[PDB]
């Protein structure tokens, strides 16, 4: 995808993520877990539903047309109204494959895309307390049990509580 | 010590294949086809008005073939004409037969009104053993077949005033004898004339003696064509033999109606779009079960299978 | 102590409102109207050359109504056919009307050649009270009403090459009287026929004599019918009665020309895009205002307002 | 937006901006401030006009076409005509309505794309001189006066003039 | 002292210009042309199957114009008729001459089957100086010119069933004699009447007897009709004179094939996509080489050029 | 293009890399010198292939169809089949406008993006070992030799060798 993370230097998906499309996997002093994020998982669902809304449902009227199967052989008229209805099938077909392959390509990015930004949130957030291991993983350099990874996970974390512990575990030889 | 944060995506072990841009195969975590490719097999009654031909093509209706009786005044959104449909009363042949048929497809309705036309010197009601309703000689139930009386056939000159606020559509024809005999039986005279005509408009038919191959074994015919009559306007016809007579009018209205040519089943149930296939669910922007639709519909596409993602790529552990 | 800097983006009191793939309604800082969806009420009479018909129809003026004499060989880029138009001539038809207004409409030009056609025998300049021009009785300025002379009407046999290397346009017509007396005071004989000819095409016409409704009133009725005539051929007239005669030829040419039914008056102004309900600005790439343009137009769509964002996302503080 | 700043990390925009699009605000020892950022501004406002040059007055002349409203029910030619016509115009329509969804989509996320490249410019300018607070601010950890601001803006700000009162800063307990 | 490490991209000193959403000129390192614009001149002969006109229509040729003798029987992909193809048999015309010449290119096939009409009383294979065959008055070879036999022309009244499982094309004709004089050496009668019928369809034609403009000094013609006679059907000719008789049928198929007006030259090479101007490759999406094409063809669009980007944004050092 | 490095950080591109689309250029204690990376290179290449694959050789046949020319001037009918072709031309002509202005975005914005994705994944894997220079290159903060440099381009350079070294030379006054 567009945006490099999944598929990308996230090595793979997780099939044990079933209630949500992005999260966190942590291991720290009081075991491993894995915390789905709502926010990240709702900004996707929302731009798929907005497409889906745009297409699903939303169909045309017509009535009285031309006809489009003939008994008889007549010609020129004949001839007339099959290019017609050909021609418009044809340029119908077009708009459905174009359609598709841009909102496929669009949908796969924009999924990327919030696997990045919630990556990039995550990054800022730490500051000086973590670094990118480059597989989405970050190595905290500090003591952190559970309530501190959910205060991650929930915006609360407070760098500067941290950051003496973790600059010198960072900056040791 | 310290931890170890990942972050990451979720993944499933059954994943679908899409097209993108640049790939026409990339498995996505979930998708969503957007061509409808079947049917239910009928034609749900509901929610247009439905009118199944049956054994009658609309112009049999129209002309009131006694098979169609039961047609007399009915209104449609969607006309049914099933392939199996077969006319039953004198033989007869319309000239630009597919404008006739899609002008009443169109218009959404039979409702006829009789008119007293000044039909003098002439008999009126003639009938024949090809068009037998109720076990009796008959014919068309809005034609009048006028013939000779006291072997005399005198020129009509009869005028009918369109003083309604509606279009009038006029349904009328020519007969033609298979010979110069039963011409002079008919219609007193060897040569017929039909001159019909509005202050807009003007169709003259001479009558064709000769034999056609026989159709339910009558070997003459009846052509049949039509006259609109706007408003302000009149109807003149001026004939000297061989006329097949309007008995009144056909309201042409304007609408949402039309005709289409299906042997699916009409069934008790609700959906917005029908197709010669049957009714097909609506849900979906494309279609590729029918190019012939009516109502609020899919689009036709060629494709058999469009899939929308609706979910990342996928990426299995 | 140090500093803060801080990046960020602009934002507006007034965002408006755009559709995107994901959104049918999010907020941008700025946007443009791409649909135009007004007229000014007026036909601007630049850039395009604007015939103004008035109370004539383009047949009308190429038949040569008296009261559109002073349409002759006047050329357009655009004849506007006004609602109010009413012929006030020689009541008549034209088979295929439509397709004889949209190839003079295209031609662009009502250019007329009048031609010494050999009338011997017949008396010519016909006129009726059916159509007055300078309160004397009439006819059709381009066209030639041949009648019996001592009352004969001989067998006419009249040829007209065309040595010009531009086809040749011509116009005539059939006269059909009331009455088989009118038919013997007119042209000496019962019956008419007229055939038109070429290397490469005949029309065969006989005139149907018999009373149509009144129209102006009068109930005898001209049908016309025209012929082109290409370079190296010949116009043929070979005639025994009830011929309209040509007096010449309509030059024929191609290029942008039109005919659009209107009532929007003309302006003085300047508009490169015309539709019946006036000229449209063209800066818009579509527009709802009529599916009926001539120009450079916007093209007509469905919709009567796309926003195209030309900001970034609003995000008020 | 797809990058994640514009109603992303950057909270919101600023009304009181008005000579740009992007920009800067600074609070330093010498008061508080606004500055336009032109080169992104421009770059935004380039791509934008390059696609009005696209569809503004651009339009296609036609002259003698079919009839499209008729005083007389003929049937098939008529029918044929008027599904041509109908035909056209759904066409078209869907190409107006994809058009300007894509336009749309596609303006919004190149505007926050200039937003983040002017961000990630920065960050890269400032070296090991500040820290990235996640809401679009840099924490600079040195005297910035108003023409080090300046410098910073104008691309000429040194990083090695400040960095060892930076790094004593940042790293301090 | 350490390192550096730049990372970066290519960059080519001959870069292209492509258009993007936002930039109708930017230079990318390398394109490729979507849009065929050149034709190699010649109609390859392979894979479709041609047939070249040369001096023949298509109708010329159906007809059996002696030129055209060495095309009986023959089948096309696409028949290619040249713009200096000329008529040098009876003059003739066709109404609705661009519906056959259709029909018959659609069909694909001249296969010609003879049938045993029973003609008694009437004089067979009538010839002409206007239609020379290896020296000798001929005619057309598929028509049967019938005149008189004992100065009589009794009523023909004949019948062919068509009991095969294709329809069967019959064409006929009726003759327009010059002078009512030669009409009753031809026919001995004044008027002609020609009647062709089905079940489901009749076709009456009267001669017109005159003078038109000669074509290769021949002012007399045949006008050329046609009829489609179903399995189960029936085609009855019942006439009194002027009839040019079917000698047969022609198979009308369904399938791929179609014609094309062009004077390229037949080459022989291998090409699917086949316009007036010669083949084209068919490997770019789109053309604007010619609307009219034949086979599997690059769509045609009015740009001359469209390059599509095939490497990156080209930044030159 | 959308992500800010060709023809955005990275000054310009290198007319003498003939062997790839992306690379690296060095200098260190033994020289200076260039290589390409393939994979960057392949994914382009791979996407740029799969958009041909969707256009080149992918023709439609069609047969007998409507007549196109007229050599006779015949009113209603001939108009509405010169109609009907000029609606389908200019529906397929926008077709193809907007197919190659949206692919050549497309083609840009996704050669940018592997351009960046490169850059980024480098910048991890050097840790606290380099620092962007702001250009496309990174200063590298201890010795690093070809066999070095090459660990780098293989993904095989382990940043804890070299961490010590860096750390001095990077915070040093
Ligand atoms: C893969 O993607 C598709 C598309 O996003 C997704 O299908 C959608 O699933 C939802 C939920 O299962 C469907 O929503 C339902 O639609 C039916 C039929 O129209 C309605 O009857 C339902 O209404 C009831 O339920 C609602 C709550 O869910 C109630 O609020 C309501 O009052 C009713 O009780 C309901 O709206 C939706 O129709 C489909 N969409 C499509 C296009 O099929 C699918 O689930 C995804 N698969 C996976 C494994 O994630
Ligand atoms: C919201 O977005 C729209 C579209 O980007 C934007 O509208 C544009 O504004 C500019 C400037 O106001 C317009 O440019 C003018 O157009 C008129 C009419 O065509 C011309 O007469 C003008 O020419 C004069 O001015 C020029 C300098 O501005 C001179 O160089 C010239 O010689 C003339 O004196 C001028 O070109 C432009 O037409 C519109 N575009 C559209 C599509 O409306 C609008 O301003 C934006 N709104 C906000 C609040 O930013
Ligand atoms: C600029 O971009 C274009 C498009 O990407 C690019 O053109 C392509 O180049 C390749 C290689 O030169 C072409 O591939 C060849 O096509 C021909 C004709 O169809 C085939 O005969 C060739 O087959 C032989 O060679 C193969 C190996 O290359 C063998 O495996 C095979 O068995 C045959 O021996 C070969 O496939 C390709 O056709 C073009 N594409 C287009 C659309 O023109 C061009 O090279 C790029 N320019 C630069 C400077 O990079
Ligand atoms: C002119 O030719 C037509 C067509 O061949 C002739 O029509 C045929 O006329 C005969 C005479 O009765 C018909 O025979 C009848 O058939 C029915 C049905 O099977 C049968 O029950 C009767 O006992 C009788 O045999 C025949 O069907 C009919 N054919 C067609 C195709 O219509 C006609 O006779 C000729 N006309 C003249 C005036 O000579
Ligand atoms: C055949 O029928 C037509 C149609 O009904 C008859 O036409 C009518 O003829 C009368 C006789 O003159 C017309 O009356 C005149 O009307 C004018 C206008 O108001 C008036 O000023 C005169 O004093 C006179 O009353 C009548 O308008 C006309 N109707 C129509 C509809 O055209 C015709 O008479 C019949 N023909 C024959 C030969 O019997
Ligand atoms: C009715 O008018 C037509 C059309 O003008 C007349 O046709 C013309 O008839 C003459 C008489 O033979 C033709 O002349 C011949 O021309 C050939 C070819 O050059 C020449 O070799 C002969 O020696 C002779 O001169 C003339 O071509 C012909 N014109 C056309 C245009 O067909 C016809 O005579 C008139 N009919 C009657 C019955 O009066
Ligand atoms: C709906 O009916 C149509 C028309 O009968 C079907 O399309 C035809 O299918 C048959 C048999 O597969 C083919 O021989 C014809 O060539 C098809 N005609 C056309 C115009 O496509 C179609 O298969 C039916 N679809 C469904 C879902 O029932
Ligand atoms: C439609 O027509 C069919 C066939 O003509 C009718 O079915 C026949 O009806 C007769 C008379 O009652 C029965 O003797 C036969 O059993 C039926 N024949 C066949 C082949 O089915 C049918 O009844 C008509 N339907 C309607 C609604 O009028
Ligand atoms: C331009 O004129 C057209 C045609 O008269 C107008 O469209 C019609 O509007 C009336 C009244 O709103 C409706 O009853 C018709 O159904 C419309 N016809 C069609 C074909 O759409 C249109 O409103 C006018 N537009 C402007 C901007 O003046
Ligand atoms: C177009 O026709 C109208 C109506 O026939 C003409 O207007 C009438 O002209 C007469 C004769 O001078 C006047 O007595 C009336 O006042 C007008 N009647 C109405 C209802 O307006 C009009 O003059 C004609 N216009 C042109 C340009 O010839
Ligand atoms: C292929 O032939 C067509 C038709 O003859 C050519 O298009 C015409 O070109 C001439 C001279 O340039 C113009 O006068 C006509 O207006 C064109 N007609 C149409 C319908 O476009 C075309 O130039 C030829 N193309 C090639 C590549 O040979
Ligand atoms: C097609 O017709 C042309 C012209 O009618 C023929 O060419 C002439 O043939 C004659 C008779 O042998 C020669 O005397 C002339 O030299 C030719 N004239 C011209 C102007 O070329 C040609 O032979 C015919 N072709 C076919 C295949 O029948
Ligand atoms: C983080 O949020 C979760 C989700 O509701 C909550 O249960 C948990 O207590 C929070 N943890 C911390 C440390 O704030
Ligand atoms: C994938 O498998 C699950 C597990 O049974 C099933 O519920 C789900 O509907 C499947 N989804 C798709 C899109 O195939
Ligand atoms: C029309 O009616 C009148 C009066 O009855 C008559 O004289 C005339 O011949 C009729 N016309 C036709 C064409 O029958
Ligand atoms: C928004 O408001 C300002 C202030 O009056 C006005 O000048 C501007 O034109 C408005 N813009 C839009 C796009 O509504
Ligand atoms: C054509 O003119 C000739 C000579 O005047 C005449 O004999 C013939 O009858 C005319 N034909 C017609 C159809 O009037
Ligand atoms: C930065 O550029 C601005 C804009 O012109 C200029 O006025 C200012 O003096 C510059 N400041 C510094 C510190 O370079
Ligand atoms: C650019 O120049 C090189 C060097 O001669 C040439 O081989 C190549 O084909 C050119 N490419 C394009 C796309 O013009
Ligand atoms: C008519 O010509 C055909 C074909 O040359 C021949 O078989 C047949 O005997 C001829 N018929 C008569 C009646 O001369
Ligand atoms: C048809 O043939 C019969 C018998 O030969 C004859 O009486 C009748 O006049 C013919 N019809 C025509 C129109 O020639
Ligand atoms: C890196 O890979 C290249 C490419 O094959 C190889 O030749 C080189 O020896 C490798 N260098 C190191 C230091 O791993």
């Amino acid at each position: 995808g567009i945006f490099g993370a999944i598929a990308g230097f996230i090595e793979n998906g997780w099939e044990g993520m079933v209630d949500g499309w992005y999260g966190f996997r942590h291991q720290n002093s009081e075991g491993r877990g894995q915390a789905a994020d709502l926010k990240s998982t709702q900004a996707a669902i929302d731009q798929i539903n907005g497409k889906l809304n745009r297409l699903i449902g939303k169909t045309n009227e017509k009535f009285h047309q031309i006809e489009k199967e003939f008994s008889e052989v007549e010609g020129r008229i004949q001839d007339l109204e099959k290019y017609v209805e050909d021609t418009k099938i044809d340029l119908w077909s077009y708009n459905a494959e174009l359609l598709v392959a841009l909102e496929n390509q669009h949908t796969i990015d924009l999924t990327d895309s919030e696997m990045n930004k919630l990556f990039e949130k995550t990054k800022k957030q730490l500051r000086e307390n973590a670094e990118d291991m480059g597989n989405g993983c970050f190595k905290i350099y500090h003591k952190c049990d559970n309530a501190c990874i959910g205060s991650i996970r929930n915006g609360t974390y407070d760098h500067d509580v941290y950051r003496d512990e973790a600059l010198n575990n960072r900056f040791q030889i | 010590p310290g931890a170890t944060l990942c972050l990451g995506h979720h993944a499933v072990p059954n994943g679908t294949i899409v097209k993108t841009i640049t790939n026409d195969q990339i498995e996505v975590t979930n998708a969503t086809e957007l061509v409808q490719n079947s049917s239910i097999g009928e034609i749900c009654d509901s929610p247009h008005q439905i009118l199944d031909g049956e054994n009658c093509t609309l112009i049999d209706a129209l002309l009131g073939d006694p098979q169609c009786d039961g047609f007399q005044n009915k209104k449609w959104d969607l006309f049914v004409e099933r392939s199996k449909a077969y006319s039953n009363c004198y033989p007869y042949d319309v000239p630009d037969y597919a404008s006739l048929r899609s002008l009443v497809a169109s218009s959404g309705t039979l409702e006829f009104n009789n008119e007293s036309f000044n039909w003098t010197g002439v008999t009126q009601n003639g009938t024949s053993s090809a068009c037998i309703r109720r076990s009796n000689n008959s014919f068309f139930s809005r034609l009048n077949w006028l013939t000779q009386l006291n072997f005399k056939y005198p020129a009509l000159n009869v005028t009918m005033p369109n003083n309604e606020q509606f279009d009038k559509l006029y349904i009328w024809g020519v007969h033609h004898p298979v010979t110069d005999k039963d011409q002079i039986f008919l219609y007193a005279q060897s040569s017929g004339r039909i001159t019909v005509s509005t202050k807009r408009s003007q169709q003259a038919v001479i009558p064709n003696i000769g034999y056609r191959p026989r159709i339910r074994n009558i070997p003459s015919r009846i052509s049949i064509y039509w006259t609109i009559v706007k408003p302000g306007d009149i109807l003149l016809i001026n004939s000297t033999g061989n006329l097949i007579a309007p008995r009144g009018y056909f309201k042409i209205r304007s609408g949402k109606s039309s005709i289409m040519r299906s042997d699916a089943p009409i069934g008790k149930c609700n959906s917005e779009c029908i197709t010669p296939n049957g009714s097909i669910p609506n849900d979906k922007p494309f279609q590729n079960v029918n190019r012939i639709t009516y109502g609020a519909c899919p689009r036709y596409v060629k494709q058999s299978t469009l899939k929308l993602a609706t979910g990342m790529r996928n990426v299995p552990e």
